[PDB]
Formats: C-alpha cells, structure tokens, sequence
C-alpha cells in the first residue's frame, strides 16, 4: 500500500503524533499509567531527535515501526484526547480518565464502538454551539450540552448512563429541529427540564448571566399568552430571578394555565 | 446452426437487417393472430 | 488500418532517407 | 490591426494535389490565408495546412490544376480567415467562403469576426425554454422546437429533406400569441437544388430574415467545410450580439463530412471508424454546440441539423454523432414519401428531448402537451390496429379499431399531410389536434386530464 | 522554461529547444498560451497534442512549459465551484471575461488567490514537531458545512520551522514551512496533485457501510456501499435526476462531486441550473448543497483532453476530500462519452483500434478509474477514514448492455440502479426496474444490518423472492388467467403488487417520503411481509378444512389492514418522529394478528 | 427530383397525369405492404379494397411498368401512350374500388371476385393496351381506342351497378 | 502460499512480467526444491490485454481483435512451464483463472488458451444466474488427461465409461430443451421426459455441490451412476454391456 520511504515516514509522524496527543491530554504528567504505557513511543520525543534520525531508527527497527500497531495505539490515545476535549471547561479525574483509557485500549474496534458515536454526537453539538448565534434554540442547546458535557465528566461515555443517553437523544433531536420550530423547541426544553431529576438542573453548571439569559428568554415566551395585568406582573416579577427552577417552570406554566382559563 | 453463412459484407450486413426486420415483423403477426385465436378459444370455451 | 499505417510508416522513412 | 505589408513568396517547393508546398516562409502562421496568382493571372486563394520549419503546405481552395513552381506567386495575408459580420448580411446570398451571389456588394463589415469561434460557456448558457414554430404541424404539435434546442432532420437520399428545410425557412417564426432570423447554411448540394433555395427565399417574401450561404457539390470541399462556420458565426453575431433569435438550418452535414474526409485525408490522417476520421464527433460537436440561449443576451440559436442517412442506417457515424450531441431527431419516411404525403415526417421513431420545455401555457398553449401525448398514443394505437386487421380481417375489428383505423388516416390526411406553402399556426395545429381527437369519445382519450378535456373537448 | 514551436498540423505542434521536457507535460503553446501536451519525444522537438484549436499558431511563438503533467490545483475553493474537465473554473471565467464563451488559452487560477480564508493552525503544531504527508495542519473556514482540513501533500515530510498564526490567508500566503535533510518546504494552502496518480493512503479497508439514499428501493432492495462502486442507464425518460438528486441532498455523503465528463450543452445547463438551486436541511436550516459540492463541467465542444480528464479530475477531487476526513460521492454524469472521448484521443494518436474501434486500454482505464472508489484510513496522523463512493453513469446504446463501455463498466462495478423509462412511462417512480438492478454489497453489509437491523436482511429476501415468484407467474396469468391461480398464487401476486405500488414506487416532491429513513423503510417492509407470511399460513392451514381461506375472504375481512399497509407511506420522519412511526407499525402489526387470529 | 419542376410541364401538356401518377404510387405502395401480410400469414383475411389494389398492382406492374423494348411495339412508348394507359388504369382502379365500397354494408354486395367473373375482357383488353404500335396505330388510332376502353370500363360498371 | 499481486491500478506493463516471475519461482520449487506446486495466474484476460497494448506501442502485426500475432507463442511461454519432468519428483500444476470478453468463448484470448493448455473449466453464466454453484458447463469444458488419469488403477474402471454417457445424455437433454422452446411440452416422447429429468436433476445433484463440500472420486461416481439409472440399459449406448452389467444394478 505504501512505499518503504512514506511507510516510515509514516511512523515518524505517528510517533510526533502520539508525542503531541500525550503533551495534550496531560501536560502535567499525571496520567502515569497512559504514560508507561505510551513509555517506548514518547521516548522517541522526550528527547530531541530530528525528523532524519527518528526515520533512521524506523528504517532500523529501533524505535517502534509496525504502522498498525502504532495507529491503534494512536487511535486509542486520540478518542481519548477528544472526550478530554469536548468537556473542555469541565475536567475529569485521573481516576475515571485511566478507566476510560483501559476500556478504550481492551475495546475491539474503536472505530465502530459505541464510545465513538457519543464522542462524535457530543463534538457535534460542540462545534454548532461554538459558532451558533444566540436564539432560544442556541441557548437552549448550549444549556442541555453544558449538562451533558458535565454529566460525562462525572461519569464518562464507558457505561449505559440513563442521564447521558437521555441528553444526547434530546439534544441531537432539538440540533436537527427546524430554526423555526419555535413551540417544539420550547416544548422539548421544557421536557427535558421536568424530568431531569434535579429541581435547578442548570444550576452550578451555567454562569448565573447564561441562567438569567434561560429564564429571560422562558418568560418571553411564556408573555404573550398572558392576558391578565396581575398574572403579567407576576411573571415579570418571577423573570427577576436569577436561576432556572423545575419549580420555577411550574409556576411560569401555572400562571399561564390561570390566564387561559380566565380568557 | 448458430450462423446462415452469408459471407461478411455490408450487403450481408443490409440483408440480414432486413430479414431480421421481416422476422420480428412475421412473429408479431403472428402473435396477434394466436392472441385472436386464444381469444376466439376461451369465448367458445365459456360457451 | 494496419496496412496504412505500415505505408505511411514506410514513406516516413523512405522521406528521411532522401533527408 | 496588422499594418505591415503582407510577404508575396516565389517559392514554390512542390505541389501535391491540392497542396502548395511553399519554402523560405518567414515564420509561418497555421489557418494562415494566402493568395496566390498562378502563371497565367488566375488568382486563387488557400489555407495554410500544415506548418513546419520554414515551409508552409498551403491547401488551395480551387485545385493546383495550372500552379507551377518557378512562375506562381503566393502573398500570405499575415491572419487567419476572418469573416465581416454585420446585420446587413441578413437578406444576402453568399458561397461558402462568403463572397456574395446575389449581385450585391461585398459585406461592410461591422465586425471582422474568426470563423472558428470560442465555446460557449456551459455556466452561461441557460436552458431553451421557449418555442420557436416552424409552421409544420408533424414538428410543431409532435417534435416543437425550444429556442436554443439542436434538433436535427434525418432522412435519405430522394427523400424531400430539402424542400423541408425550404418550407421551414419561410415558415419559422415565434409563436406570437421583428426579433427573429433564419441562417440557412446548404453544403453539398446540387446546382439544382441550389437554385431552387434560393429563388424559393427569393420569391416567398421572406428574405428579409434569411441570410442564405450555398455551397454547391462542385464547390470546393474546403469551402464546404468552412461554410457551416461562417453561418454560425453570422448566427453568433445576430443572436447574442444583435439579441435576436436565430434558426440555422444546416443541410447535408453528411456532404460536410464527406468533405471533413477529404480534408483529412488531405492532411494525410488514416481513416478512423467507418473511413471517417476519428475527431468527426469533436467537429461535429463544435459545429452544433454554438446554439442555445445564454446569461443575460436575449438572443437564442436553435440549430436543425439536415442529414442524408447513407443507406438508411441509423448506426452510420453521421447520424450517431449527431445523435450523440443534439436532443432529438426528425425522421423522413420512405414509406410516406412513397404514399405521397408531404411532409413525410414519421411521428413514431422521431423525438424532441426539449418539447416539455418549448410547450406549455405562456409559451405555446395550456393543452399543447395533452394533445400531442393523446394524439402520439392514439397514432402507434392505430398502427397496431391496421396490424391485426390486416390479419383478422375489417368485420373482426372492434368499434373502437374502427376509430383509431379512421383517427390513423385522418391524422396522415389532416395532421401530417400539410402541402408546401401551408403554414399552420401552432394553434392551428392544435385545433387540427383536436379535431382528430374528437374522433374518440371523452373516455378512451385516457392521456388527456379530465381538466384539459373539459375545457377543449366540447366544440 | 521557454521552447518555440517548429511546427503546427492539426492540434498536433512540434516544439523546438525542448531539451528538458518531460513525457505527458503540459505545455502553454502560442502567444495566448493554449494547455498542450507532450505526448512525445525526439531529441529537443517535443511533440504535443494541443488541447485547444490551434489555428494562429505560428513557427516561432514561445511554448512555456509547466513542470508539471496535468495536476488538479487542490484547496479551499473547490466547494461551490464549477469547473471544466481542465481544472477551468468557469464561475470565474465568465465573471472576470464578462463574455459568454471561454477565451481561447485563458489562464485563470482554479482557486482564487484573492479571497481570503479563516484559517486556524492544529494547536499541538509547533516549531520543531515532526509531521508526515497527510497530516492536518490547520483548519480553514470554507464554509458553515464544510470545514476544509489544510493537510500536508503526501511524498512530503519534514520537521515544522514555522507555521502561520491563526488568522485570514489566502491561496499564495505561506501558512507552514517544514525542513527536512536540511531542504526547506514552505506549504502553501494550496496543492496540487496529477489527475492520473491515485492519492495514497495508509490502507484501503472494506465497504461495510451503506450509501443511504432515501429511496426506498435503492437502500432495501440493492444497497451501495459507502466506497461503493455503481452504474445507471443514461437515457431520456429513465430519471437519473432523482439518483442525482437524493444522492446529493440526502445521502449521508459529506460532499458530492459532479463530473459532467461531456455531455449535451442543454443538459449541462439544465444540471448547472439545478444544482445550485437544491438545498438541504443541516442542523435545521435549510442549507444550499453547493455549500459541500463541486461540479466539473463540459459540454461536448470542449477540449477532448478536457473531456477525457474530467472523470481524473473528479476523483482526485474525491480523493482529496476524502483524505480530509470525508466521505465524498463522485458522481460521473455519462461515462460513455468520457469513453468516446478517450476513442477520439486514439484515433488523433493514430493507435490501433481495438473492439469496436475503442482504444487498446478501454478496460483498464475503466478499472483503474472505478478502482480509485473505496473506504480507507486516511494518511496522516489525525485517524481518519474517508470514502470516495463512484456512482458513473453508463448510456447503453438502444438499451444494449454489450457495448465496450458498457460491459467493462458492468464487470467492474458491484451495484447497477437500472432505471427504466418503461416504468418511468407506467409513472413507477423511482423507475428502478428492481428486476434487472443488482448489488454485490449485500454480503459486506450483512454485518451492517444484523448488527442494527437484525430482521431485514430476510425481509428483503422474501421481498426479492416475492417479485420473482410474481414475475414468474405474470407468465400463467396469460396462459391460464388470474381464476386459475390458487390461493397462495394470489397472496403473492396480491402483495407484490403491494410492494411495487406502496413500497418500491416513492414519490420525491411529497413532504413525508422524499427521504425516507432505513427505520421507516425496513418497519415497512416488516409489516408488509408479515402480512404476507401469516397470510400464507392461513391459507395453508385452511387448506386441509372444508371452510378453507382465500384471498378474497382475507381482503374481504381485511380491507381496513391493506389500507393501512398502503398508508404505512404517508408517515412523517420529520413530525411523526421515529418513535411515533415505530409505534404506530407496531401498532399496525398487532391489528393484523389480531384480525388473523379472530379470522383463523 | 424533377417532378416538381414538371409540374408546369405536365399541368400544360398532360394535365391529368400528375393524379394518375400520384394513384399509382399509392397503389405500388399498398401493394408492397401487403404482399408482406399475404405471404406472412395469409390471403383469405384480406379486405375486397385490399383485393383491388393486388390486383390493379398485378395490372400495373406487368402491364405497364413491364416493358419489352425488342417488340417493334414496345421499342419507343409515346408519353401520350404512356398517360393514355396509366389513365385507364387508374380510372378501373377508382370505378372498382367505388362500386366495392359503394355496395359495402348493402345487400348486393360487390367483390373482386363478382368483377373478374363479370369483366373477364375488360382487364384482357386492358392487360393487351400494352401492344398498341404508335408505328402504325397512330396517335388518333391510340387515343380512340383508348377512350373506346374507358367507354366499356364504364358501361361494364354500369350494368354492374 | 506465495503472492505475487498486481491490482488494477499498478502499473500495465508489470503484468507481462508477473506471470513469469511466479513460474519461475514455481519451477525452482518443483524441478529444484521437488515441491509440487499449484500455479494460479488471475486475469490472464488483463495479462493479454497489457501484452496488446505493449504491441500496439511497437506497431507489431496484430492478429484477431487486435491482440499480437504473437499471443499463441507468448500465452504458450506462460502455459506449456507445467507438468511433471523425468528424474525430478516435482510437478507445477496451472489453472489460469480468464474472463473471456462477452462470454465469448471464440474470442482471441480463450481461444488460444485453449488452444494452447490441457482442458478449460467453463464458468457458465445461465448456471451462476440460475445459481447452480459451481456454474460450470461441462460440455463446453474439457480436460485433455483424464483419459489417463482414470480408469482401472487410478480411480476406477468405470469412471470414463460414467463420464461419456453422462456427457451423451446431459447433450441430448439440452437438445430436447431446445426443442421443447418450440413445440411445446406436450410434443415430448418419454425418452424425451427421460432425458429432461437426468438434465434437472445432473444439474441438481451432480453439477451443484456446497461450496466447501469435498465429494471423493467415487462420490462423484455414484453419483453419476444414480442419475444414469434414470434411463434404461438400451439407452445407454455408450457404456459396454459388461461395464452395465457390473455396474448398473446396485
């Protein structure tokens, strides 16, 4: 498949590569299992040898040279890497990061593992979210991915999590609802919201200027049914808080409820 | 056999067109004429 | 086919050796 | 503009057929024309052929028949053929290279355009769409043309291609529910029917939109070859420069690749499939793909290729290529020719690929569809019907064989037989359609939406 | 650098003081620069097919001479774009000539060196890291679909010395600079690669994927494979258009590539005009599809180098974008005339003429061209895998499949989507003819479907089974009529009639089945065999008593579940979700078991 | 080619040719597709008009376009002769064909068969026009006897009807 | 196992040496190493075709179909480095796996193959599309050995007699196929219905067999002896009286 000049050179840039994912994932050496190893690929990197030398030591067989053996290895390292990555603002403990690295290293096929497709679920919502502009759906989106994103720090993509599956089924459903489908966005949000577990599901999670954001943009919504000016200044008072509640919901829908009934 | 031995040429290649042509032509007529008789057939059969 | 290629290969050469 | 004086050459080489081999030329141009006065006076002009070193193969338009070396003399006119183009050419009777037959002047050029023209550019061109009515009931309620559709006549020899080709020309026009013109090209044809093309335009009153280049059998063959190039230049010209569209009617492309083999032979290229040479499908293309309408010009090229079908062989590479590189086809039959309806345009094997697009309300009618798939249903129906009776016999026919036998001859009698000089409508057609399908009751004309028969039934 | 030309005859113009040149270059001839080819070699006269009419050029002009053969000019740009078979981006021809034809020896850039591009460097890259060909080194912002991985060219290496800070670059800027044994490289964002030289990777793994394209036939009855290799009739009435159409709007494909490859001028315009006018609904807006296609374009009055070189063309573009990370679909438009093109190329060379003329190579540029499709491990460091999935387009002439063309297209590709312009006549849309169609993909995705979707690769079999036994009895019908047929015979005949009508027949333009999901077409094709099987256990069982069932008491008793089976197609991915769809089939099912049981 | 450019010719000269010459090709025309069908399949489902045209095609054929040019009869034939014979021709192939359909769908019915059987001397006499000598029948003599057939035609079909 | 692979996409004229350098390294692991070594050259329809383009770049005469004149002399270079050689316990066995353009059993390339080897395996179409696997015609197939390679000793002493009678009436039942096409099954005599009951099932129990099934010399045999019993001892003309005898009434 591959001549013998690009085959080592080839694994001269897995090494670079697998030196650079290690320098990534743990900058402060923490990882020591992952590390040793990883221990005869990074020993090629730790110390400084030029691209001709490291090709050098490929061609001899010194340094590790079986291409598939190095892309898996590499691949394992890299999944890794980016569930590190997609939880970004929250970090996970070496305990369960070692966990993750042992059960995608005894894994078969990572390339067709369930870990992969929650991976590339979560960097979806991810990379829309990087550059999504502020709607209800957006906001919406990014408060369900933060949840998401904390839940797999706490707990990892190496298990069946109920919660975690929950959020990545409603969040890549809300992701291909249509931009204008306002009342199913609303309504899949407020779904979520009500069987979440916790009564302040966003709270601790989501900057308290994000919270209010939230709750801001549930009460424009809940406005423009009211009719009542009591019930109005009701809302407009409970839109002066500061945090999403279950509770708080309930009452933003009880109030409407009252409104509709008095029409 | 497999051939009617015409020696290649683009006369032959013309006439066995031609006969090609007139041998579809023939078989649909054909076929229209049983399709009459089958028809003619099944009605007596009824009968 | 064969046999005007052959000639005008022919009388490409036998052009060059009057050249 | 070339203002250096033009370099006249004695030296003269050899002479091989048509070929001037001149020597010494001072860096020789290919295509380059040149005019050579031979021995005794006679001036003939010439292409550069072939252009190697110093020499230059210059193939003379006339033969080399009196062209000797030592005496004849060739001034290279420093370009390549450039046609003068000007609406004023509209109404004007020129050869093949151009000059004119009509006893007119030569052309006041208002551009000095290259014969060979550029491709048009796929991203700029824009679907036909509209109508173009050639007056011919069997093309216009069966095969209608789109404005910019390549839309070729095929036939044999005897059959009366031509004076189709002369009815359309004095036909074709919009659909008009003085922005149309009509490039009549002709190659390889007899003085006969040179003659009559050209006092038919002449004495039918449409010369006016008819620019009318002939090249006569007799002709030369290289003149034959530039000639559908300087028609299509004309029509380049009027269509997305003069933004009006434009009907170019090239008859016999089968002499023009008659001609295109003896050109290549010329060049001393072996003979490629069938003795034809192996680009004929890259000339022929870049012949008809100069049509079609374009961004922003409102001006169109609707091209009707006129083939003599060798034999009658469809397989023959004239009309495949042809085939290959147009969007449809309109067959001349033998079998009508010989029961003497004129136009003889078989229905059944023929075929308009853009006849969706060149039909429809706001460009031809709401029903022109309809009609034309009801009345091509109802014609093979027939068809099949004279079949069976011819073995069942008369009395085993059907009531309704008995009125698609009368709809096929009514429709051979009313629709196709139309006569030279009768142009129709396309709503005259229409109503002709209608009058057929009127044969039927409402129900077995099942392609017909209850909608549209509701509406042009009745009546 | 500089040659002169010492003859012209034809497009053929032998140049002098062309010493170095190299065999199969491309060579600017003339003053207006026509592309050429040297397609040989005598001492210094180099001779060279010149692409474009070669009428003006004299003895004398300058032959600059490209270092390179015909290479494809890769990078960000592509999407969107409409080139020629040369790499001519017509888009930008006609904006910057203001002409409405191609200016003869034009030289207009591929990629526009002006536009400026968002580019963002791998944040590991450094000074001094050690990168391979086929490493991604930056991410540039080409579109809000396609983000366009900037990757080493392959036969590159080194050690980074520089590599540019995230920012707006163009096409000429030097975003990377990279030594090795002391030769230093500065990378451009742009590339180039020959059309001719297959794109290397790390490994060419098995299609076990499916090409989903939402039509039910199509992905039930003869699935492709992402990295598949398929062909489809080209004629007037078939409805390529719908192939084209789900494949680029629908299909899990991340980008699509258009090889016109010489087609009509008409038909050129037609695909030009409706391509960009297509949209697709990514993340909930509805996105235009030429943010992740490109389309190179010809009609027939191009160069026939262009022509023949488009097919090179669209799958090195494939090839690249697959490298990226992608799974691209190339899809050529008529390989026949790609084929004429290439016997018009032989004739001007004057080579032998092989079976039916065609050239002495026509099988195996063929199968080299459709060996180029697959699914591999992408070279370079980020674990990729790409695919590149060819689904060219053959014209059998007059519906013959024993052409040259056609039959080598045949023997090499695995999947054949057989449009019919009978059935597209009979309004059977998609007018897969799903009797002479095929796939040899089944046994590679027979892991795909037991994995995720245990039940249908039976279900597909007694659907398959069914058309043939009710095309085997289409025959006795006429011999014998439909009172003739027994029980069974008429469950067969009577369901495959359903399946043709309510399963295989798919209208495109309806909001609820333009796409139909692999959930929804295999739950349909349960509850339709379902139907069938109980059935014909009815009928069996009742055969041994003298109160036997037949079809009529079974649509007598049953006129509510065919209805429902014919209406199982009028459910919503979008609104009745996969959930609710899934329900109501469930549903559906056991209202059929009970019907039959109460029945039986 | 040259019959539209004789059209004036004969439209001054001849004026009744260009019909006759018209039937006639209709007629060969009809022939040659229905000598397809009657030796594909059969003569017995053939049509009585269908009848008339074999006929007056077996007529036409051996009688008029067969011509011996050893015979001192046959070695030059006048366009007079040429239009006189094609004209009596056609003129039995229209009467014949009107008489069958005229009786169709009538109780005295008509049938090639009926006509044959009755005017035996009519189609000798026609099949003989061929033998007129212009040497010595002159044009007069030709014309006349001519006529004096289309005479008997129509008295023939008179008494018939 | 010993590879030698060049795919679709390597280089053309590459594939004019690789069958050479597998049977050079066959030769020199049977007349040098006494291996007996089985020789499978796939797509010798690519090989012929990279030879007819080397020979159309040399201008060479061509022969049918444009290949070289030459085709029968090199195909016979590739083939005839086979069999057995005195003094040498090595042997080099080759099955050339070629697609024959269009089925065609009378284009260049298998015709001169088998004009040149032993036999040939006919792949049929209509079987595979039937899906009769293996799909191989036997009538069209021929093996120039088993003349010897049977018989008493070797395998057994009816084995050729077997072999001829089933060949005889699989062609007469192909002939009654034909002519059923066309008048019809009620025009059939019993010999007829005999014949086309061995045709169903020679192709139902002797041609197809599972794909990983190793029926034995005498299996196959037997099998064939029980599809013969079909037709009575007259109808069997090609097989002797005293083979019948022995043989037929199990």
């Amino acid at each position: 498949g591959l001549t013998s000049e690009q085959y080592h050179s080839q694994v001269v840039g897995k090494i670079g590569y697998i030196a650079r994912c290690m320098q990534t994932i743990d900058p402060e050496n923490n990882l020591k299992k992952i590390r040793e190893d990883y221990q005869d690929v990074l020993i090629w990197a730790e110390k400084n040898y030029r691209f001709e030398e490291i090709l050098e030591a490929s061609k001899s067989g010194k340094c590790p040279n079986d291409l598939d053996a190095l892309s898996r290895r590499s691949l394992i390292l890299q999944e890794l890497l980016r569930l590190v990555s997609s939880i970004s603002p929250f970090k996970m403990k070496l305990d369960l990061i070692e966990s993750q690295y042992e059960k995608m290293k005894q894994h078969v096929n990572l390339w067709k593992s369930d870990y992969h497709v929650k991976l590339n679920q979560l960097n979806q919502l991810t990379d829309y979210l990087k550059n999504a502009a502020p709607t209800p759906k957006n906001n919406f989106l990014r408060a369900m991915t933060s949840v998401l994103q904390m839940q797999i720090a706490q707990y990892g993509i190496t298990e069946d999590n109920e919660g975690i599956n929950q959020l990545f089924k409603l969040g890549l459903h809300l992701l291909a609802m249509a931009n204008e489908k306002i009342d199913e966005q609303y309504h899949l949000f407020k779904g979520y919201v009500k069987d979440q577990p916790e009564e302040s599901p966003f709270e601790g999670i989501l900057p308290a200027e994000d919270q209010k954001i939230l709750v801001k943009t549930m009460i424009d919504y809940a406005m423009p049914k009211l009719s009542s000016k009591v019930l109005q200044d009701k809302l407009s008072a409970l839109s002066s808080s500061d945090v999403l509640t279950k509770t708080l919901l309930d009452s933003i829908d009880r109030i409407v409820k009252e409104n509709e009934k008095l029409n | 056999k497999d051939r009617i031995e015409i020696f290649p040429s683009r006369m032959a290649q013309t006439i066995m067109k031609a006969r090609l042509k007139g041998a579809q032509t023939g078989r649909n007529l054909l076929k229209k004429k049983s399709d009459a008789l089958t028809l003619r057939f099944r009605q007596i059969l009824k009968k | 086919f064969y046999r005007l290629k052959k000639i005008q290969e022919k009388k490409k050469i036998i052009k060059e050796k009057s050249e | 503009y070339l203002s250096q004086p033009r370099l006249t050459y004695k030296t003269v080489s050899g002479v091989n057929g048509p070929l001037v081999i001149l020597d010494h030329v001072k860096f020789p141009r290919y295509a380059e024309i040149v005019h050579l006065t031979l021995p005794d006076g006679t001036k003939r002009s010439g292409q550069v052929l072939e252009v190697s070193g110093s020499k230059a193969v210059v193939q003379v338009f006339e033969g080399t028949s009196g062209i000797d070396a030592k005496k004849t003399s060739c001034e290279f006119t420093g370009d390549i053929l450039r046609t003068p183009v000007s609406e004023d050419m509209l109404g004007r009777v020129f050869n093949g290279s151009g000059k004119p037959i009509d006893r007119g002047p030569v052309v006041l050029a208002e551009d000095f355009l290259d014969i060979m023209g550029q491709p048009i550019n796929p991203q700029c061109r824009i679907y036909p769409e509209e109508m173009i009515q050639t007056g011919i009931s069997a093309i216009d309620g069966m095969n209608s043309i789109a404005r910019g559709q390549k839309i070729p006549i095929f036939s044999a020899a005897g059959l009366p291609h031509n004076e189709i080709a002369a009815q359309i020309c004095r036909q074709a026009g919009l659909v008009k529910k003085e922005n149309f013109a009509i490039v009549f090209a002709a190659m390889g044809v007899n003085m006969e029917t040179a003659r009559f093309f050209k006092s038919d335009f002449e004495e039918n009153g449409s010369m006016d939109n008819v620019c009318l280049f002939l090249n006569l059998a007799n002709d030369p063959t290289i003149e034959r070859i530039i000639t559908p190039r300087l028609a299509l230049t004309t029509a380049e010209f009027l269509a997305y420069q003069c933004e009006k569209h434009v009907l170019v009617i090239l008859t016999d492309m089968s002499s023009y690749a008659e001609a295109l083999r003896e050109v290549s032979a010329a060049r001393e290229e072996v003979p490629g499939r069938r003795g034809f040479p192996g680009y004929m499908y890259t000339d022929l293309a870049t012949i008809y793909e100069r049509a079609g309408r374009v961004e922003g010009r409102n001006g169109s090229i609707t091209q009707i290729p006129i083939l003599t079908m060798p034999n009658d062989d469809i397989t023959h590479p004239i009309p495949d290529l042809t085939g290959y590189i147009t969007e449809g086809q309109i067959y001349v039959d033998r079998q009508l020719h010989n029961r003497q309806i004129y136009p003889p345009i078989n229905v059944l094997p023929s075929l308009s690929r853009l006849m969706k697009s060149a039909i429809g309300e706001g460009m031809t009618r709401k029903d022109h569809a309809d009609v034309s798939n009801q009345l091509y249903a109802c014609y093979a129906i027939g068809k099949d019907v004279q079949a069976m009776k011819a073995v069942v016999g008369e009395e085993a026919l059907t009531s309704d064989d008995l009125l698609y036998l009368e709809f096929l001859q009514k429709f051979e009698k009313n629709f196709i037989t139309q006569g030279p000089y009768e142009n129709r409508t396309v709503y005259e057609t229409l109503d002709i359609g209608w009058q057929l399908l009127r044969i039927f009751p409402k129900e077995m004309l099942k392609r017909i939406p209850q909608s549209t028969l509701s509406e042009f039934y009745p009546r | 650098t500089f040659g002169y030309v010492h003859g012209v005859s034809g497009p053929v113009v032998t140049a002098c003081d062309m010493a170095g040149a190299a065999m199969y270059e491309l060579v600017r001839v003339g003053h207006s620069e026509l592309v050429g080819e040297i397609i040989r070699l005598e001492g210094d006269m180099a001779t060279i097919q010149v692409y474009e009419e070669t009428s003006g050029v004299s003895v004398g002009d300058p032959v600059l001479r490209t270092g390179k053969p015909l290479s494809v000019e890769l990078g960000p740009g592509i999407m969107g774009a409409i080139f020629d078979g040369i790499q001519r981006p017509l888009s930008d021809i006609s904006s910057q000539t203001q002409s409405i034809y191609i200016p003869r020896g034009v030289n207009v850039s591929a990629l526009s060196r002006d536009i400026k591009w968002e580019f963002i460097p791998s944040k590991n890259l450094r000074v001094g890291s050690h990168i391979t060909g086929g490493d991604i080194y930056g991410i540039v912002n080409e579109n809000s679909l396609i983000k366009h991985k900037i990757m080493l060219p392959p036969r590159s290496r080194g050690s980074v010395t520089y590599i540019a800070p995230p920012g707006n670059y163009d096409a000429s800027d030097v975003v990377l600079e990279l030594e090795f044994e002391g030769v230093k490289e500065k990378l451009s964002m742009v590339q180039v690669w020959p059309v001719r030289q297959v794109r290397p990777v790390t490994e060419k793994l098995p299609a076990n994927h499916p090409l989903l394209t939402g039509q039910r036939v199509l992905d039930a009855l003869f699935p492709c494979v992402q990295g598949g290799t398929t062909a489809i009739p080209g004629a007037f009435g078939c409805g390529k258009t719908v192939i084209s159409q789900s494949l680029s709007k629908y299909s899990n494909s991340d980008v699509i590539i258009y090889v016109g490859c010489g087609e009509r001028g008409n038909e050129m315009s037609e695909v030009l005009r409706d391509f960009p006018e297509l949209t697709m609904e990514v993340d909930g807006k509805v996105e235009s599809i030429m943010k992740r296609t490109a389309l190179v374009a010809n009609t027939s009055n191009m160069p026939v180098a262009a022509r023949e070189a488009s097919i090179y063309t669209g799958i090195t573009l494939s090839e690249y974008f697959r490298d990226m990370g992608y799974h691209v679909s190339m899809m050529a438009d008529s390989t026949s005339r790609w084929a004429e093109a290439l016997r018009e190329i032989s004739g001007r060379l004057a080579e032998m003429p092989a079976d039916s003329g065609y050239p002495a190579y026509l099988g195996a540029r063929l199968a080299s061209f459709y060996e180029r499709a697959g699914r591999v491990k992408c070279l370079g460091n980020p674990e990729r895998e790409g695919s590149v999935s060819i689904v060219g387009a053959v014209s059998p002439p007059g519906g013959d499949f024993s052409d040259p063309v056609t039959s080598a297209t045949l023997g090499i590709v695995q999947v054949f989507w057989g449009l019919d312009k009978k059935l597209a006549q009979r309004k059977h849309f998609p007018s897969v003819n799903w009797l002479i169609s095929y796939s040899k993909y089944m046994r590679a995705l027979d892991e795909y479907y037991d994995k995720h979707f245990t039940e249908f690769v039976p279900l597909r079999t007694k659907a398959k089974e069914i058309l043939q036994e009710e095309e085997d009895l289409a025959e006795i019908v006429q011999l014998v009529g439909k009172a003739s047929l027994a029980e069974t015979d008429k469950i067969t005949l009577e369901v495959a009639k359903l399946i043709k009508d309510d399963f295989l027949q798919q209208n495109g333009y309806t909001p609820y089945d333009r796409f139909c999901p692999f959930y929804k077409t295999v739950g349909m094709l349960s509850n339709m065999i379902s139907f069938y099987d109980m059935a014909r256990r009815a009928v069996e069982t009742t055969a041994q008593s003298d109160n036997k069932i037949t079809w009529s008491i079974i649509r007598e008793h049953m006129g509510e579940i065919l209805y429902k089976l014919s209406s199982m197609k009028f459910k919503d991915p979008v609104k009745d979700g996969e959930a609710k769809i899934k329900a109501d089939y469930a549903q559906l099912l056991e209202d059929m078991q009970n019907a039959f049981r109460s029945l039986e």
